[PDB]
């Protein structure tokens, strides 16, 4: 309504990976055993 | 032109509008200043707006009975002026909303040519009964001055 | 006037509620039948019109099978029968059920309690959220509840004591997922969040306590010893009485970093006290020892942004400032450069109380340390691995999507973790 | 709250249910008259999960005995614990099923559902909060398999929220209990893949080794095997009936176990099982329960788990014990023999505990395994089916009931896909 025929038609990332990151291995942990074997038990 | 797809399986009938076209005797063309992508067509029933790359008409501002003549864009990018067979000029906008103003009895009958100043401060109207006039236009107040430029016949162009 | 609201959510929520509330009833001579034979108890209780001292807490859960034990245990004359909220069907270790299906139909009840639990409250310090992340009720209800608490009070402070999934010990398989979903809802809503893992507290019971058959009832008898030490200033006289707002101002540098560690010392058997003196000097060296952490994080891989030390018992400030001074010099402990300070210290003259049948020893000096460190990114990146290892196959998803959830809520709650770990690296 | 309704289909079901309701009854200290004669208040608090109060202090089970040829019902209607059942819960047909899956599912079964459903709803609505259904089948014969599945498809739609269990006894590999066994097997499997939340599989073969190897029995009668199956069906709902420091509802046992909606076949065991001579030597410690349950001998199904990988697993310990020894043991195995556990699931065991062991023991357990060796039951069945459907043997009995033949092939494609689902997820 405002005589704006120019305004009539409008014409116009990887997350990251931490350094600490790592899978827990059965070492550096005093709660459990300290080996990994195929079919021991 | 409609594409009516009907399936009797569920008895469902849906229509689509493929293409539209003007009715008859497109009177006037208009380009918005410094714009080569959209244009406007004044016809014998109402004003339609189209664009360049595709037909895909944008809107149809309707006036029921009397026909439009010599559609015009106010300079520098502004309202659309349209003089009708009534002898009256009317202004619309981009979405064109509601009539910006109606200069009524702008001529005796059937105003035929319409032009604007480069400053969008006055509007020329050449009528079919061989007369030329100009109206001064403020921002929200219109000025009806009495130029009365007499010409020898219908004003085809201004 | 110096009062807090103690919420317990889930099973481990009320599992620690039985340890904490067995402490305050004993620490103030409050018999299990309410009455005892001011402001020493007004932090946790509310004297009625005659004699009775009801607590100000709320036990919330979905399985009655535990909340009814409180109804039949010796602490049944204690609680207002409406505080012990319970449900009919449970969350079934499914974050969606605890958030979308079942959570929405009892929060309207729980909230009415809080409104009727805060009117008698004249000056409220802050809410106290005992939560167990890893279950539907712990993660779902907790998340849905916290958002409701933010929009009601906002200005009040929420403290989050959330048990976190340990690296090795895991009593579930899908506990990676609902532990991730909890972050997006706790982070913006808790004012500060303490963490502790069921695994780290196990080894504490091995070296120090020398107890070889540990059980959940043992560990909870340690957490209660933290909050008792944490809120001693609220209810017991002492040099440098430390409120909550003070505690919170000088510990959280940025609105994001509010995930902190805990410790306690001394933790010893009732017989090795005969082989030690446990001076203020000796304890504070053990609070900063990595094996005395209650979480399986290694502070030697990171840096300290602040620490807070709440001492208790026969302790005078001349020895606090001395033992703290010989720590800033120690090479192992690295403090991030933009804080040359970093210690808010608190002293009390009320030594830690001991419960009959407990494992700790009667001592006259005790320390509880709560540090905000940048090494906390470790335990937070393991989750970013197990979640990305199982979610690669959409395993167990059809349970979450079937309970009024979607697939976006997984990737959304995943980026929030990356958005967080950068914040633990921008501070380098 | 949290009630359970129980179905017994077929001759086998009407006989396992005899021992099941004998075992559970004693555990809750109720007489074959139905009067409670126990000692503790622990029996009464969760008695309504299986029974209903009645005038005179009786407790009548919530079972439904359905069978054609009521002859076998006349046995249990006459046994020692036969006086407890409601007589209106006995629904039976005057004719026979003939070990024919068709007429047990199409002609005769279709004549009883109109009455059976009035039975199941009459006692499904008396439940203030229904938890789920549980059935006991036999995939060899006609009544158990045929009517069982037809009962399920009616149940699956009427109650889709609740959960249906299935202790289906499947055929034996080395000996054939019937001749038309493979036809009844697949045609029933094709119903279980779509209309069952969980489904345990058992085998009379493996039920013989445990009595021939472990129990070292001499004359193992079905009266003893059913005392084995009843020991696991009682071992599942302990957390529903008895409190424990880590409870496990029936629903949270599936979401932690079934990654994809079609791998709902499991594998069970029980511990401890010793001779009457060896009970003098072997001790009862969590390290003992944990190795015998994990072994490849107590698997009550005839499928060696050492031919595939464990997707997930479970364990329902019973008896006041140390919750740490349980957690470190089940962990110790996964990383010990890491070749039988999948890698895209970091921790794939759930662990429950109960303060209440069996009636005559101090420690006990119960195992549930979801292994990719369960496909071996399907191969051995998929071949015996295609050896005789290839020549159209014994089919005039199945087509004589108006059956099609694509219902046979659809039963084979559905199976021969289920045998591949168990192989993508088994990368060896
Ligand atoms: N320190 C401690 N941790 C516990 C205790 N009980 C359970 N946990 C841990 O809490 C986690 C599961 O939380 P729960 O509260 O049992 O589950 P939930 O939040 O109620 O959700 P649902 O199981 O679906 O009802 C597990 O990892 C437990 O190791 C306890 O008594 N003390
Ligand atoms: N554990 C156990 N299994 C049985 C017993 N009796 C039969 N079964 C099995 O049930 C199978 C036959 O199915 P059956 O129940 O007799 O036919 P139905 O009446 O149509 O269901 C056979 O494989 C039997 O071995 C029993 O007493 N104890
Ligand atoms: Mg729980």
């Amino acid at each position: 309504q405002e005589e704006s025929v120019y305004a009539l038609i409008p014409q116009p990332p990887a997350m990251h990976t931490s350094k600490f990151g790592g899978k827990t291995h059965p070492a550096q942990f005093d709660f459990g055993q300290n080996k990994v074997q195929p079919h021991a038990t | 032109i409609y594409k009516v797809t009907y399936e009797p399986a569920t008895s469902r009938l849906k229509e689509e509008l493929v293409q539209t076209a003007h009715n008859d005797k497109i009177n006037g063309m208009a380009f918005p200043n410094e714009y080569s992508e959209v244009f406007a067509t004044c016809g014998t029933g109402f004003i339609r707006l189209w664009h360049l790359t595709t037909c895909r008409e944008l809107l149809r501002i309707a006036v029921p009975n009397l026909e439009c003549f010599c559609i015009a864009f106010t300079t520098d990018g502004s309202a659309i002026l349209s003089g009708w067979s009534d002898g009256k000029i009317r202004a619309f906008g981009p979405q064109s909303g509601k009539i910006i103003f109606t200069i009524n009895d702008a001529h005796q009958k059937a105003v035929t040519a319409i032009a604007s100043t480069a400053d969008s401060s006055r509007i020329l109207s050449g009528g079919e009964e061989g007369m030329v006039r100009v109206w001064r236009i403020g921002r929200t107040s219109q000025t009806l001055e009495a130029s009365m430029k007499d010409h020898k016949g219908p004003v085809n162009c201004i | 006037m110096r009062e807090v609201i103690s919420i317990h959510i889930g099973q481990a929520g009320i599992q620690v509620g039985n340890a904490c509330w067995e402490l305050y009833c004993l620490e103030h001579g409050i018999q299990p039948d309410g009455q005892m034979p001011d402001d020493a108890f007004n932090t946790f209780f509310s004297e009625t019109g005659a004699g009775k001292h009801v607590p100000r807490c709320i036990f919330l859960d979905l399985e009655p099978t535990v909340v009814d034990e409180v109804r039949t245990g010796t602490y049944r004359q204690l609680f207002h029968p409406e505080q012990l909220i319970s449900g009919k069907e449970d969350a079934a270790n499914n974050f969606a059920r605890g958030h979308y299906t079942i959570g929405k139909e009892i929060v309207d009840l729980a909230l009415d309690r809080i409104r009727k639990l805060a009117d008698n409250c004249t000056g409220l310090q802050g809410f106290l959220v005992f939560n167990a992340v890893g279950g539907g009720t712990g993660s779902g209800l907790g998340s849905l509840l916290l958002e409701r608490l933010s929009v009601d009070y906002g200005k009040k402070s929420k403290l989050g004591f959330t048990v976190y999934p340990s690296p090795q010990v895991s009593t579930a398989v899908v506990e990676p997922y609902n532990s991730v979903l909890s972050t997006h809802s706790l982070l913006e809503h808790t004012d500060v969040a303490v963490m502790l893992d069921n695994e780290a507290i196990y080894d504490i019971c091995r070296r120090s306590l020398d107890i070889e058959r540990p059980t959940y009832t043992n560990l909870n008898r340690l957490i209660a010893q933290v909050i008792s030490s944490l809120t001693a200033s609220l209810r017991f006289d002492g040099a440098l009485n430390v409120d909550i707002t003070e505690f919170q101002t000088n510990l959280v540098p940025y609105p994001r970093i509010h995930f902190m560690l805990s410790s306690y010392a001394p933790i010893i058997s009732a017989e090795k006290a005969y082989h030690e003196q446990l001076s203020v000097a000796e304890i504070t060296n053990a609070a900063f020892e990595p094996a005395s952490m209650m979480v399986k994080c290694d502070p030697r891989h990171g840096k300290y942004m602040a620490c807070c030390l709440m001492y208790r018992g026969d302790v005078v400030p001349k020895d606090v400032n001395a033992s703290v001074a010989t720590i800033k010099t120690k090479r192992t402990i690295q403090f991030v450069d933009w804080c040359p300070t970093g210690f808010k210290c608190g002293i009390n003259y009320q030594p830690p109380t001991v419960v009959p049948g407990g494992d700790l020893a009667k001592v006259q000096r005790a320390v509880c340390m709560i540090s905000n460190s940048t090494a906390i990114g470790e335990i937070f990146s393991r989750l970013d691995h197990k979640f990305d290892l199982m979610y690669a196959k959409r395993a167990f998803v059809h349970w979450y999507v079937g309970e009024g959830m979607e697939e976006g809520e997984f990737s959304e709650a995943r980026e929030d973790l990356a958005a967080l770990e950068k914040d633990f690296e921008e501070v380098g | 709250m949290r009630e359970i309704v129980h179905i017994q289909g077929g001759q086998c079901g009407n006989q396992i249910g005899a021992k099941f309701w004998e075992v559970v009854s004693d555990e809750h200290g109720i007489d074959p008259t139905g009067t409670y004669h126990g000692d503790s208040d622990l029996q009464l608090e969760r008695i309504n999960v299986y029974f209903n109060e009645a005038t005179g202090g009786r407790y009548v089970p919530r079972a439904i005995l359905m069978d054609l040829e009521p002859g076998t019902m006349d046995s249990v209607r006459s046994g020692p614990y036969g006086q407890i059942f409601r007589p209106d819960n006995f629904v039976f047909g005057q004719t026979g099923a003939g070990n024919n899956w068709a007429k047990g599912h199409y002609t005769e079964g279709a004549e009883l559902i109109d009455s059976v459903l009035d039975v199941v709803r009459k006692e499904a609505e008396s439940c203030d909060c229904l938890q789920g259904f549980q059935v006991c089948h036999s995939l060899g014969g006609g009544t158990g398999s045929g009517m069982g599945t037809l009962l399920i498809s009616k149940i699956r739609e009427e109650y889709p929220d609740r959960m249906m269990l299935t202790f289906s006894v499947v055929p034996s590999p080395k000996v054939s209990d019937t001749v038309v066994e493979p036809y009844n097997a697949t045609l029933s499997v094709h119903q279980l893949v779509e209309n069952a939340d969980e489904c345990m599989v058992l085998d009379n073969e493996a039920l013989y080794d445990i009595c021939f190897r472990t129990l070292k029995l001499t004359t193992p009668t079905f009266g003893d095997l059913n005392h084995l199956i009843s020991a696991v069906m009682s071992g599942i709902t302990c957390c529903l009936r008895f409190p424990g420091q880590l409870n496990a509802d029936l629903r949270k046992l599936a979401v932690n176990l079934i990654p994809f909606p079609r791998l709902h076949f499991f594998m069970v065991g029980f511990t401890p099982l010793t001779s009457r001579g060896s009970q003098q030597y072997r001790a009862l410690t969590v390290p003992e329960l944990t190795q015998q349950m994990w072994d490849a001998k107590n698997m009550m199904c005839a499928a060696d788990p050492r031919h595939g990988r464990y997707l997930t697993a479970s364990a329902l310990f019973r008896g006041r014990m140390s919750t740490k020894e349980v957690d470190e043991q089940m962990l110790n195995v996964q990383n010990k023999n890491s070749s039988y556990f999948v890698e895209w699931i970091p921790n794939n065991v759930k662990s429950s505990v109960c303060d209440i062991p069996p009636k005559g023991l101090k420690m006990s357990a119960t195992f549930i395994g979801n292994s990719t060796a369960i496909q071996e039951m399907f191969k051995r069945v998929s071949e015996q089916f295609t050896a005789m459907f290839r020549r159209k043997a014994f089919l005039h009995w199945y087509t004589g009931e108006g059956m099609d033949e694509m219902e046979f092939t659809e039963a084979e494609s559905n199976m021969n896909d289920l045998v591949s689902e168990y192989q993508q997820y088994q990368d060896a």
